[PDB]
């Protein structure tokens, strides 16, 4: 827990995910109930393989300190449900395939975005792009 | 930390006293359904005997029924009833697994199981 | 804001300037090594960092400013 | 009559031998694209690897 | 049914020829990955040597 | 030749199953299996609950019954090569019920 | 708490509530080693009630707004004790649970479901 | 145990056992309670998996002959990756969990299992 919220986090990663740590939480209650996975309600199918992949893009590399505005693309890349369709174990390659293809493809992305610190319409259009590119990247292969 | 680890013994309690509760429950099942077996059976001995004097009488074969009939090797259906409720263990997903490897049998002779 | 470098903090339980977040947990469980992540993460935020470690092995602190010497922070 | 009759039988049935050849062709050109791009990632991602590695 | 088959087949033959031409088109994205890889081995190459060798210097200063 | 799978009830622990062939139908008590298991004279075992122990176990004796011939002077008046015929799905829903309680 | 100086009507409310709550509390753990699948339905309606009552009486505040990302809510006891009165009678059984996640009115609960319904359309 | 150490491929090496190997302790504690097969059958391989490598690190030691019996075995890097490999890939994923039971080389648990399976 961190008793003081988003006011001490920029308000791009606010208005993409301030809701994800009551999400994760709520996944993993629910994966701890998930246990009892015989016939699971497919609402909840939905929430649990989606918090699934929410928790695997929390998985990092041994000191690999992702740019904040990279922290911004994989937060919008969960919160988003683009990685909900794709392979729930190449979550890190999908990501790290779509952070290269961005910081090299828009860059103009995470600079007026670090420059703004808010999560304008600019940025969402930037990165659903780059998401249907890399995304077809990885899917072919 | 004491008192929550006692509370886990307390459920603890709770959990043998409830599989007990579900192991006599499931015996009483048990009893009942071997009742009804036993219920059924002279229906059985009754149409086992008529029809083993029936294909006995019957004599040469001129029974042209479809039901029994030994015909070729098309599709081979599986009748399979399966688990009732999952507490089942081992052997009622077992029966699923053999299932499995007998679908891998029929396809091994490639015979269209249904 | 303040950074981390590491994604799940800044993520869910943000860390903030003047916010005094506690690491806490077990040993041997990667303490040391998320503080000098999130120190050597501040690399153009001009943000001092003060390691002071208290009481282990002058042989990790040597470790870890090696890792600093490495990283130039 | 027979000579016309027999004209559209044999005509119809060389049409459809050469859809069900067409449609092999069209499997043909997908293992061409398939096995095209699949040795070529194969050959882009391991080169690059193997030279990183190397250079590394 | 016949006409059915023959116009299938048209339709086959426009798949192979989308499946020609995005060959094609993945073999010129395979020359763009190797093009981006060889940029991307001599960014490592140039990045780790340039990098470690002032980080050297640093150690000598 | 369908290969109908309940569970068998052989131990109360591990009861195996296996793999009946209840259609067709063969000679009058042959209800054989896929698996030459073939008990073959259709008269079958009863499963009880012996108790030798503080434990339970499983009691099955292969109870037979005899062949009457019922009799010579009973008349078909549905030609026996026709009465059959539907005889025969009778066996059918005696075998899948009792294939249905054994896996119960 | 006494029932003569809350309305007989809700202390009924928080005795129901509490009585299927404490149930579930006990439950849980055997919920965890049994599955609730298996666990039987006479408790099975109960445990999924009671699971969405303490959700539901989560309520978001006007400050905590900076943890939780939706401004909070100044909730009425009449809409309280209504909107539990649909959940412990078993009316609001068909909603999702997560549709009773963090909210303040039980119609704004039906509203979310609704959105909640839409989206796994979409 | 860091990959920088001691090469990536034996980092992850220690990864593969060590997450299989906590994943089995979290079910441990549930599963000695009501039993083996209320798992999944993946869960139901990741047990056998992580006992075998459990029984595997049953390293029979050379001065340990003369208070158990077995005369001790010395093992290194080439066992270090391969038995794991064999473990973890499963190319051993029939021999029992005596099969590699107190025995070093990746290699003497399999001339074991050979014995083990003659021995019937
Ligand atoms: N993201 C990560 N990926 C892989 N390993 C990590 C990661 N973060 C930390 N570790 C590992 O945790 C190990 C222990 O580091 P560290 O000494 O900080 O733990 P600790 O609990 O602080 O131990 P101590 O308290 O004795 O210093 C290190 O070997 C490090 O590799």
């Amino acid at each position: 827990v961190s008793r003081v919220g988003s006011a001490a986090q920029i308000k791009a990663m606010k208005k993409v995910a301030g809701k994800l740590k009551l999400e994760l939480a709520q996944f993993a209650e629910l994966e701890a109930f998930a246990q009892f996975a015989s016939d699971l309600d497919k609402a909840t199918q939905n929430q649990l393989a989606r918090g699934q992949r929410l928790r695997e893009l929390l998985k990092q590399p041994q000191s690999a300190p992702l740019t904040v505005e990279e922290q911004v693309m994989t937060i919008y890349t969960g919160t988003n449900g683009y990685l909900d369709s794709l392979e729930l174990d190449q979550v890190r390659k999908y990501l790290v395939e779509l952070r290269t293809y961005v910081k090299t493809n828009k860059p103009e992305f995470q600079e007026i975005i670090s420059s703004t610190k808010t999560f304008t319409e600019e940025a969402e259009a930037l990165l659903k792009e780059a998401i249907q590119e890399q995304m077809e990247r990885f899917l072919l292969q | 930390n004491l008192r929550e680890l006692r509370d886990r013994i307390g459920s603890v309690k709770n959990t043998q006293k409830i599989t007990e509760a579900m192991k006599l429950v499931a015996a009483a099942k048990v009893r009942r359904a071997q009742e009804a077996v036993v219920n059924g059976r002279p229906f059985s001995e009754t149409l086992v005997e008529v029809l083993y004097n029936m294909n006995e009488q019957l004599q040469t074969e001129d029974v042209d029924v479809p039901l029994t009939k030994i015909r070729t090797v098309k599709k081979v259906a599986l009748m399979v009833v399966t688990g009732d409720r999952g507490l089942c263990g081992g052997f009622n997903n077992m029966l699923l697994k053999k299932a499995e490897s007998r679908i891998a049998e029929l396809k091994k002779l490639g015979v269209d199981y249904t | 804001p303040l950074q981390t470098g590491l994604i799940a903090i800044d993520a869910m339980i943000p860390v903030g300037r003047g916010q005094r977040e506690l690491i806490i947990g077990d040993r041997q469980t990667g303490k040391t090594a998320v503080a000098t992540d999130t120190i050597l993460n501040q690399q153009g935020q001009n943000v001092i960092c003060v390691y002071v470690a208290i009481g282990q092995k002058a042989s990790s602190v040597a470790q870890v400013v090696t890792n600093f010497q490495e990283r130039g922070a | 009559l027979g000579d016309f009759m027999d004209k559209r039988d044999a005509s119809i049935k060389e049409q459809l031998s050469g859809v069900k050849d067409t449609s092999s062709e069209v499997k043909q050109l997908e293992e061409q694209a398939n096995a095209v791009m699949r040795a070529a990632r194969a050959e882009i991602s391991a080169a690059l690897n193997k030279m990183k590695k190397e250079t590394q | 049914t016949i006409r059915n088959s023959e116009e299938l087949r048209g339709k086959a033959i426009e798949q192979l020829e989308k499946a020609r031409a995005r060959l094609k088109k993945v073999e010129m994205d395979a020359d763009q990955f190797r093009v981006n890889g060889y940029s991307e081995i001599e960014r490592e190459k140039m990045n780790l040597i340039n990098s470690t060798y002032k980080t050297l210097e640093q150690f000598e200063n | 030749k369908v290969e109908m799978l309940y569970t068998k009830f052989v131990s109360l622990v591990k009861s195996d199953p296996v793999i009946h062939t209840l259609l067709p139908l063969s000679p009058k008590g042959e209800i054989c299996d896929i698996n030459g298991k073939c008990v073959d004279a259709a008269e079958d075992e009863l499963f009880r609950l012996t108790t030798k122990e503080g434990k339970l176990t499983v009691e099955r004796d292969m109870i037979k019954t005899e062949t009457p011939a019922f009799s010579p002077i009973l008349e078909f008046e549905q030609d026996p090569a026709q009465i059959l015929d539907a005889l025969l799905p009778l066996y059918l829903n005696s075998q899948i019920l009792r294939a249905l309680q054994e896996s119960l | 708490l006494q029932p003569r100086i809350v309305g007989e009507e809700h202390y009924e409310i928080a005795q129901r509530v509490k009585e299927t709550l404490q149930r579930y509390k006990e439950l849980q753990d055997i919920i965890a080693i049994l599955g609730l699948d298996e666990l039987s339905e006479e408790d099975r309606l109960t445990v999924a009630r009671a699971r969405k009552i303490e959700r539901f009486l989560s309520q978001p505040f006007f400050v905590a707004e900076v943890f939780t990302g939706s401004p909070g809510k100044y909730v009425g006891l009449a809409e309280t004790i209504r909107g539990f009165q649909l959940i412990l009678s078993g009316e609001l059984d068909s909603l999702p649970e997560q549709a009773f996640y963090l909210v303040g009115n039980i119609d704004e609960a039906t509203a979310k479901a609704m959105n909640l319904e839409m989206e796994s359309k979409l």
